[PDB]
């Protein structure tokens, strides 16, 4: 008696691989937040009248 | 300063206070004038020396 894997095996199927897209994470990102417009001006009525 | 009460007769005080503050500049491209926290224009860039 002999084992199973004692004898060459090929494959007789036609292996096709899939590769599941990986989960991605989007995290917040601007180019320039309400905060930074805002200063983007030179002078500010709000602050010069206050 | 207002001056003293004397009857049926216009008066003139003078009132001289010294001030003093700091005030946060801004300036912005060419940089040739800056403002300052009081709303005033100053025509004359920050950089500007001898
Ligand atoms: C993926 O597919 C290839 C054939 O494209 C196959 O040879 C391989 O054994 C498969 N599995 C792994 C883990 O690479």
């Amino acid at each position: 008696q002999l084992s199973r894997a004692d004898i060459t095996t090929v494959s007789t199927f036609i292996d096709l691989n899939i590769t599941m897209l990986e989960d991605h994470e989007f995290v917040p990102l601007e180019v320039y937040t309400r905060h930074e417009i805002k200063d983007s001006g030179l002078l500010d009525y709000t602050e010069v009248q206050r | 300063y207002n001056p003293s009460r004397v009857e049926a007769f216009h008066r003139y005080g003078t009132t001289v206070n010294c001030i003093v503050e700091e005030v946060d500049a801004r300036s912005v491209y060419p940089y040739d004038e800056f403002v300052l926290a009081t709303g005033d224009f100053v025509y004359m860039s920050p950089f500007y020396g001898y």
